RNA sequence: CGAUGUCGGCUCGUCGCAUCCUGGGGCUGAAGAAGGUCCCAAGGGUUGGGCUGUUCGCCCAUUAAAGCGGCACGCGAGCUGGGUUCAGAACGUCGUGAGACAGUUCGGUCUCUAUCCGCCACGGGCGCAGGAGGCUUGAGGGGGGCUCUUCCUAGUACGAGAGGACCGGAAGGGACGCACCUCUGGUUUCCCAGCUGUCCCUCCAGGGGCAUAAGCUGGGUAGCCAUGUGCGGAAGGGAUAACCGCUGAAAGCAUCUAAGCGGGAAGCCCGCCCCAAGAUGAGGCCUCCCACGGCAGCCGGUAAGGACCCGGGAAGACCACCCGGUGGAUGGGCCGGGGGUGUAAGCGCCGCGAGGCGUUGAGCCGACCGGUCCCAAUCGUCCGAGGUCU
RNA sequence: GAAUGCCGGCAUGAGUAACGAUAAAGAGGGUGAGAAUCCCUCUCGCCGUAAGCCCAAGGGUUCCUACGCAAUGGUCGUCAG
RNA sequence: CGUGAGGGAAAGGUGAAAAGAACCCCGGGAGGGGAGUGAAAUAGAGCCUGAAACCGUGGGCUUACAAGCAGUCACGGCCCC
């Protein structure tokens, strides 16, 4: 459950590594984003020489919430952070690693990369 | 159109291929019709179901009366369904197969005296900077000297719940003819051990 | 009339009776069944469960572990048709019936809190003895 | 728009 | 607040109206089948007091 | 609202409340018989009924559990070698609650004697 | 001027339409796609942030769109009090001075009780010509009305290319709304446990009070809940707006019109959901009572029925509504299950000891699903038709 | 007949707001025409660098008994400054 | 009322005569009902006369589909003379 404000962990090597949403990317006006919604953010804090550096206005795809998100088969899951994945504008990963499991509800949002780039989905 | 009387009887979900599905377990079977409303008599088309069987020491002679010329045992609630003639004399679930889409009518939980917030989903006051014993209250409720007045149906305080609330296009999951159950997906008005009415919908 | 029979009437076709008992503290692989696409596979989630909260056939448990650096919490229902299998692979021993406190704690704290459950353990070797 | 008051806060 | 008043006093008429709620209800009583007096039924007969058929009570 | 709750607040709060049956319970299980108001009266009851159920029960345990609320090994010990055998047989409804038919002058309370039973 | 509280915000709306979006059109320097411009249309919708007291405005990120106005520049007996009107103090400036300045700065008392109308809810009364118990018809009201992305048709029509449809079909969302509590997630004032200090019971052990109106801490049923779930906007019929026609004169041609007939909007009428016969225009059906004693009236007892009282209730402020009242499972006990807590006390064994192990998923245990007449709803009472006339 | 006149009497608001710290109460037994409120007992709660004790100002019989309950006591009153 | 200087009220009437109501009755008392006094007792001490606002009890007419500065003009019904 993410909102403007929210600062989120970046789950890859594009050299940021903490990210605060500025808008959630899915209609008009909506209040959440979860797992596989897409967000506009700022970059809070990077790490010296990467593809992006603090201050950018980059995209994102949100990979894991604590907030626990709900399954048609009746489960959930939960993960302790809340984390991205920085993109382009065709929803490519901008980096080439990505750490940490993410969420499997990726897959069917097509973010076929970035499910395959992780070490795990869960 | 078809309908039966039943009552609420609890939550549940089950498993249908992979997937969790809400339901709500209503007892709707078995009804008998114990008047017929026809267009020569009544100037419309209906069925008045009778449910529940009842104590005859409980019925009077003026409700015993209405059941003896229909034949039919003493029971405790009497309801009619509209432009719906079954061909029996009785009523059960199983004029719902599963698949059908549903109404379900029943009386909604009362939250009595229910303030402005709970009722009209108002956004309250502030509870702080400055906020004076208003943080549940209305607000303003119109102008000035024109038109020095409050609109008819103005959402304000006051009694809410223990209505008539239909809900619509509920999916029937399963039916159990043997114990007169009906799987109904989803929520239905009201509370456990209520009366509940369940109509085929009129949703396309 | 008897409203929760009715209810436990209804549930009762999808009820399991194959699934082993385990306890919050314990280490269990539940072995769930997956889609991802065009076919179905089974995963393997490990871990100790913190949480089991009953309700009849509606009881869900709580299985939590650390994956590559991140906690996951997964919540499962223990009459879910979609778990082929439980292994128990630990008895731990709790103090409590919900063990949110091992979120805040270090590998090793956690080690300590949770004590092999000697009893039980000795109890799961002395079944499996069978004829 | 700020036009001025014509009327002083009511004191006691 | 801003001290709300009554803007003009209530006739007799009105005030009169108001109160053709305010009439008490006489006391329901029923014999006690012992003694025969009169009191408030599902209470222990304060003259005899005789409930249910027993003595129950010193009066 | 309070849809399907169980107890009176009866205008205390929680340690009152608490101390209020206990009180009476003590008082109830001395003279056998007291008077209340109605709605103390019919509240007593459940309070007081398990109080003797587990004097039924006679074991250490059941002593010690009774003691919390009662507190007294002497009205204790009245409770259960002089009142329990009483009940031996009886399956709950130890105690009665009849309506008086006269109210306080100083307030109007309706009130109610309740006792143990036979 | 024997007082009409004054900007901005908040909350709550409601109307207009000179329409920001969505719908429907004509013209286009309209190939397609996308624009322009005008017409019809007010049903719904019209986001979150940075700066300023700001309205406004600029900027960030979005969006179908981020409309403009009226309502005492809507709304202070609804809140705010940042701004502007008091008393303090300073800066620049003006004045010999006291002081002053559509110049600035920091600070600065906003009133528990609603009589009437109006509004939201809920009853009492009487009426609806016999008296009653049920079930209904719907005059007339209210509610709702939004919209985007992607895929298919099809990389097709159109275009050199870039780009890229109409019509038709399918899936998935955002915001809003109504209900609901199975799941997720909250609360759960005593449902269980752990802990500290102190006082106490009874010395140990075991407990109780107090530390908050829970001492603190970890958990937590039912309920009430949203962050959770279900479902809704329609479909469809009808009449229309701009606009497009068929047939067709006056006017041998032409003309959508003068006779007549088609097509045509998210809009209008019905349809969906809810209220509703005080609809005094007081409706309809089913069933019950009945042909009373006294001199369209009176008094008196009854009939069918109702109320009183009582046990209660996901009903509720009182009232009302609903259920039950011993020919009874209504509440309270008790018992079984669920559920929470997480292995009581006592004893045994190990250890110098704090403890640990076993007995033991034990002990305790609100509300949830049930059973059981053990306790209490004892016993009763009072009303209550005789049907006006053409 | 009016002076927000003067003095007095009586209305309205209204059986309404309130009854003055949320430290807290319950039962039994007395007394009496009458008792939630007076006395006694038991249980419960609150203060304890005080909400206990002793001085000085100030107040002036309020002290102690007996007998009372019209008024005073924000209810009651058999009790009481 | 004000520390003080100082400010500064309200409050008359039984009957000729107390003959001021023995005694009985209800009641804790207050109060009342008889008895008695008096020319008179709604002259009974809360006392001459006893207006008005204001409150109540009883009776006549009238009101629950109706629009108001409350009246007035007309007609009709009902009650009384
Ligand atoms: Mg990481
Ligand atoms: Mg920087
Ligand atoms: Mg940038
Ligand atoms: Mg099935
Ligand atoms: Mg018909
Ligand atoms: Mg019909
Ligand atoms: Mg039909
Ligand atoms: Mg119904
Ligand atoms: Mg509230
Ligand atoms: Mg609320
Ligand atoms: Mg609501
Ligand atoms: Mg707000
Ligand atoms: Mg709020
Ligand atoms: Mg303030
Ligand atoms: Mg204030
Ligand atoms: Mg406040
Ligand atoms: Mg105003
Ligand atoms: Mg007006
Ligand atoms: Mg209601
Ligand atoms: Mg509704
Ligand atoms: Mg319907
Ligand atoms: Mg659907
Ligand atoms: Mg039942
Ligand atoms: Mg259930
Ligand atoms: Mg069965
Ligand atoms: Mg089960
Ligand atoms: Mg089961
Ligand atoms: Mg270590
Ligand atoms: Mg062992
Ligand atoms: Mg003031
Ligand atoms: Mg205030
Ligand atoms: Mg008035
Ligand atoms: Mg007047
Ligand atoms: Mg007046
Ligand atoms: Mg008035
Ligand atoms: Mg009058
Ligand atoms: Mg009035
Ligand atoms: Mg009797
Ligand atoms: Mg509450
Ligand atoms: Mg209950
Ligand atoms: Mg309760
Ligand atoms: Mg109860
Ligand atoms: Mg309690
Ligand atoms: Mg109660
Ligand atoms: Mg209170
Ligand atoms: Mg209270
Ligand atoms: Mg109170
Ligand atoms: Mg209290
Ligand atoms: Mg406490
Ligand atoms: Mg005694
Ligand atoms: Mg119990
Ligand atoms: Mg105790
Ligand atoms: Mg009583
Ligand atoms: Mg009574
Ligand atoms: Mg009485
Ligand atoms: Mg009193
Ligand atoms: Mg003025
Ligand atoms: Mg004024
Ligand atoms: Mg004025
Ligand atoms: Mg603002
Ligand atoms: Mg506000
Ligand atoms: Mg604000
Ligand atoms: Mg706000
Ligand atoms: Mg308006
Ligand atoms: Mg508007
Ligand atoms: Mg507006
Ligand atoms: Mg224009
Ligand atoms: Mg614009
Ligand atoms: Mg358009
Ligand atoms: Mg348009
Ligand atoms: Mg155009
Ligand atoms: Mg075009
Ligand atoms: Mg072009
Ligand atoms: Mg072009
Ligand atoms: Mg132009
Ligand atoms: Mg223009
Ligand atoms: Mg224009
Ligand atoms: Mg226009
Ligand atoms: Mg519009
Ligand atoms: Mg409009
Ligand atoms: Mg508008
Ligand atoms: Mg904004
Ligand atoms: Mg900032
Ligand atoms: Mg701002
Ligand atoms: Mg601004
Ligand atoms: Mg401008
Ligand atoms: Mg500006
Ligand atoms: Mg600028
Ligand atoms: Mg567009
Ligand atoms: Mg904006
Ligand atoms: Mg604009
Ligand atoms: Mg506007
Ligand atoms: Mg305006
Ligand atoms: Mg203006
Ligand atoms: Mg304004
Ligand atoms: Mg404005
Ligand atoms: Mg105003
Ligand atoms: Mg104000
Ligand atoms: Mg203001
Ligand atoms: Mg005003
Ligand atoms: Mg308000
Ligand atoms: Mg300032
Ligand atoms: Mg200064
Ligand atoms: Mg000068
Ligand atoms: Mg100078
Ligand atoms: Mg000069
Ligand atoms: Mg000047
Ligand atoms: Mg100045
Ligand atoms: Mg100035
Ligand atoms: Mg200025
Ligand atoms: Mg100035
Ligand atoms: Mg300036
Ligand atoms: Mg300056
Ligand atoms: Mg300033
Ligand atoms: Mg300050
Ligand atoms: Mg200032
Ligand atoms: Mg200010
Ligand atoms: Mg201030
Ligand atoms: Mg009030
Ligand atoms: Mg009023
Ligand atoms: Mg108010
Ligand atoms: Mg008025
Ligand atoms: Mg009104
Ligand atoms: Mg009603
Ligand atoms: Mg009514
Ligand atoms: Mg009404
Ligand atoms: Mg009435
Ligand atoms: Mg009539
Ligand atoms: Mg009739
Ligand atoms: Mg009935
Ligand atoms: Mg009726
Ligand atoms: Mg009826
Ligand atoms: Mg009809
Ligand atoms: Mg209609
Ligand atoms: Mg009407
Ligand atoms: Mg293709
Ligand atoms: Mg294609
Ligand atoms: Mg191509
Ligand atoms: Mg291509
Ligand atoms: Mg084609
Ligand atoms: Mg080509
Ligand atoms: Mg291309
Ligand atoms: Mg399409
Ligand atoms: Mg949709
Ligand atoms: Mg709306
Ligand atoms: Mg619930
Ligand atoms: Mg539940
Ligand atoms: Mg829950
Ligand atoms: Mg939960
Ligand atoms: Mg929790
Ligand atoms: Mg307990
Ligand atoms: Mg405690
Ligand atoms: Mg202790
Ligand atoms: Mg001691
Ligand atoms: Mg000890
Ligand atoms: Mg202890
Ligand atoms: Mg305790
Ligand atoms: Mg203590
Ligand atoms: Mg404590
Ligand atoms: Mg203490
Ligand atoms: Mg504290
Ligand atoms: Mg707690
Ligand atoms: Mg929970
Ligand atoms: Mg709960
Ligand atoms: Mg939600
Ligand atoms: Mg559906
Ligand atoms: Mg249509
Ligand atoms: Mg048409
Ligand atoms: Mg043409
Ligand atoms: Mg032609
Ligand atoms: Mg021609
Ligand atoms: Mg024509
Ligand atoms: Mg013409
Ligand atoms: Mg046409
Ligand atoms: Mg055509
Ligand atoms: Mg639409
Ligand atoms: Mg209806
Ligand atoms: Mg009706
Ligand atoms: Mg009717
Ligand atoms: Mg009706
Ligand atoms: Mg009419
Ligand atoms: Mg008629
Ligand atoms: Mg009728
Ligand atoms: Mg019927
Ligand atoms: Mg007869
Ligand atoms: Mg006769
Ligand atoms: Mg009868
Ligand atoms: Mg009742
Ligand atoms: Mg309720
Ligand atoms: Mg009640
Ligand atoms: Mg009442
Ligand atoms: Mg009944
Ligand atoms: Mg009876
Ligand atoms: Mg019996
Ligand atoms: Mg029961
Ligand atoms: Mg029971
Ligand atoms: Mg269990
Ligand atoms: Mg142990
Ligand atoms: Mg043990
Ligand atoms: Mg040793
Ligand atoms: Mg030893
Ligand atoms: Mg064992
Ligand atoms: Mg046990
Ligand atoms: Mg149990
Ligand atoms: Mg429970
Ligand atoms: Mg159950
Ligand atoms: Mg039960
Ligand atoms: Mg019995
Ligand atoms: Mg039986
Ligand atoms: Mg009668
Ligand atoms: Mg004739
Ligand atoms: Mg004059
Ligand atoms: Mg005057
Ligand atoms: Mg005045
Ligand atoms: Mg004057
Ligand atoms: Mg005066
Ligand atoms: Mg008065
Ligand atoms: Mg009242
Ligand atoms: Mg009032
Ligand atoms: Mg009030
Ligand atoms: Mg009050
Ligand atoms: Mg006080
Ligand atoms: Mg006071
Ligand atoms: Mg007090
Ligand atoms: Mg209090
Ligand atoms: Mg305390
Ligand atoms: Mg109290
Ligand atoms: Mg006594
Ligand atoms: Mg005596
Ligand atoms: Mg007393
Ligand atoms: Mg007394
Ligand atoms: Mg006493
Ligand atoms: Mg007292
Ligand atoms: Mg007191
Ligand atoms: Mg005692
Ligand atoms: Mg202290
Ligand atoms: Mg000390
Ligand atoms: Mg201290
Ligand atoms: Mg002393
Ligand atoms: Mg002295
Ligand atoms: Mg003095
Ligand atoms: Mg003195
Ligand atoms: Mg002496
Ligand atoms: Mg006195
Ligand atoms: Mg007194
Ligand atoms: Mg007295
Ligand atoms: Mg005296
Ligand atoms: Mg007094
Ligand atoms: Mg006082
Ligand atoms: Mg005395
Ligand atoms: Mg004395
Ligand atoms: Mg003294
Ligand atoms: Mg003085
Ligand atoms: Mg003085
Ligand atoms: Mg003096
Ligand atoms: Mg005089
Ligand atoms: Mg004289
Ligand atoms: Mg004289
Ligand atoms: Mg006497
Ligand atoms: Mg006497
Ligand atoms: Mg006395
Ligand atoms: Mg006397
Ligand atoms: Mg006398
Ligand atoms: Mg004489
Ligand atoms: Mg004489
Ligand atoms: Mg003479
Ligand atoms: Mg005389
Ligand atoms: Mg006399
Ligand atoms: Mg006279
Ligand atoms: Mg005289
Ligand atoms: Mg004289
Ligand atoms: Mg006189
Ligand atoms: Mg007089
Ligand atoms: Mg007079
Ligand atoms: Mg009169
Ligand atoms: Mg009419
Ligand atoms: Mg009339
Ligand atoms: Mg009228
Ligand atoms: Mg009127
Ligand atoms: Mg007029
Ligand atoms: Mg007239
Ligand atoms: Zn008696």
């Amino acid at each position: 459950m993410i909102q403007p404000q929210t600062y989120l962990e970046v789950a890859d090597n594009t050299g940021a590594r903490k990210i605060m949403c500025i808008r959630v990317l899915k209609g008009s006006n909506a209040k959440y984003a979860t797992v596989g919604d897409v967000i506009v953010a700022s970059v809070k804090e990077a790490i010296p020489r990467g593809a992006v550096k603090e201050g950018d206005v980059v995209k994102a795809v949100v990979v894991r919430t604590k907030k626990e998100i709900k399954r048609p088969d009746g489960s959930a899951i939960r993960f302790d952070d809340n984390a991205a994945v920085i993109i382009n504008n065709q929803l490519e990963p901008r980096g080439t690693r990505v750490f940490g499991p993410v969420a499997r509800e990726l897959r069917e949002k097509g973010f076929m990369k970035i499910v395959s780039l992780a070490p795990e989905v869960l | 159109m078809k309908g039966i009387l039943g009552v609420k009887v609890g939550m549940t979900r089950i498993f249908r291929d992979d997937r969790a599905v809400p339901v709500t377990v209503i007892l709707a079977g078995p009804c008998p019709v114990v008047q017929r409303r026809t267009p020569e008599k009544d100037g419309y088309t209906a069925v008045q179901l009778g449910f529940l069987p009842q104590n005859p020491k409980r019925v009077n002679r003026p409700l015993k009366g209405h059941f003896a010329k229909a034949g039919v045992e003493p029971v405790r609630i009497l309801r009619e369904i509209r432009d719906f003639n079954p061909e029996g004399d009785t009523v059960t679930v199983e004029i719902f197969k599963p698949g059908e889409r549903v109404d379900v009518t029943g009386t909604s939980k009362g939250r009595g005296f229910a303030g402005v917030m709970k009722r009209w989903n108002f956004a309250g006051g502030p509870d702080s900077h400055g906020a004076h014993k208003i943080h549940r209250h209305p607000g303003s409720i119109g102008n000035r000297k024109t038109p020095g007045r409050v609109y008819k149906g103005k959402k304000m305080a006051g009694h809410y719940g223990a209505e008539r609330v239909t809900v619509m296009n509920l999916e029937v999951v399963d039916v159990i003819p043997e114990e007169n159950l009906l799987l109904v997906k989803g929520a239905v008005p009201g509370p456990n051990g209520g009366l509940v009415i369940v109509r085929e919908t009129k949703k396309a | 009339m008897n409203r929760g029979a009715l209810i436990k009437l209804v549930e009762s076709r999808y009820v399991r009776t194959d699934l082993p008992e385990f306890r919050p503290g314990d280490t269990v692989r539940v072995s769930y069944k997956v889609k991802e696409g065009n076919r179905t596979r089974i995963q393997d989630f490990e871990g100790i469960v913190i949480r089991i909260r009953r309700n009849g056939f509606n009881t869900t448990f709580t299985v939590r572990k650390v994956s590559y650096g991140v906690g996951v919490e997964r919540i499962f229902p223990l009459h879910s048709p979609l778990i082929q299998k439980i292994d128990i692979v630990q008895r731990g021993r709790a103090r409590r019936a919900k063990l949110y406190f091992i979120r805040n704690l270090s590998d090793r704290e956690i080690r300590r809190k949770l004590r092999a459950d000697r009893k039980r353990i000795d109890q799961d070797r002395a079944a499996e003895r069978a004829a | 728009v700020d036009k001025p008051d014509y009327r002083p806060r009511p004191r006691p | 607040a801003k001290h709300p008043v009554p803007k003009k006093k209530t006739s007799k008429a009105r005030r009169d109206a108001r109160r053709s709620h305010h009439a008490l209800t006489p006391p329901t009583l029923v014999p006690c089948p012992e003694c025969k007096a009169m009191k408030p039924p599902h209470t222990v007969c304060p003259e005899c007091g005789y409930y249910a058929g027993r003595k129950v009570l010193e009066v | 609202m309070r849809h399907l709750k169980s107890g009176r607040k009866l205008n205390r709060h929680s340690s009152h409340r608490l101390a209020l049956y206990r009180n009476q319970a003590k008082s109830l299980l001395t003279h056998g018989r007291i008077t209340t108001t109605v709605p103390k009266a019919k509240e007593l009851r459940g309070f007081v009924d398990h109080l003797i159920h587990l004097a039924k029960r006679g074991d250490l345990h059941a002593r010690r559990l009774v003691l919390r609320d009662l507190q007294d090994v002497k009205l204790v010990r009245k409770l259960f070698d002089e009142i329990a055998p009483r009940y031996r047989d009886r399956q709950g409804g130890y105690t009665r609650v009849l309506k008086l038919a006269e109210r306080r002058r100083g307030d109007g309370a309706p009130l109610a004697l309740v006792e143990l039973v036979e």
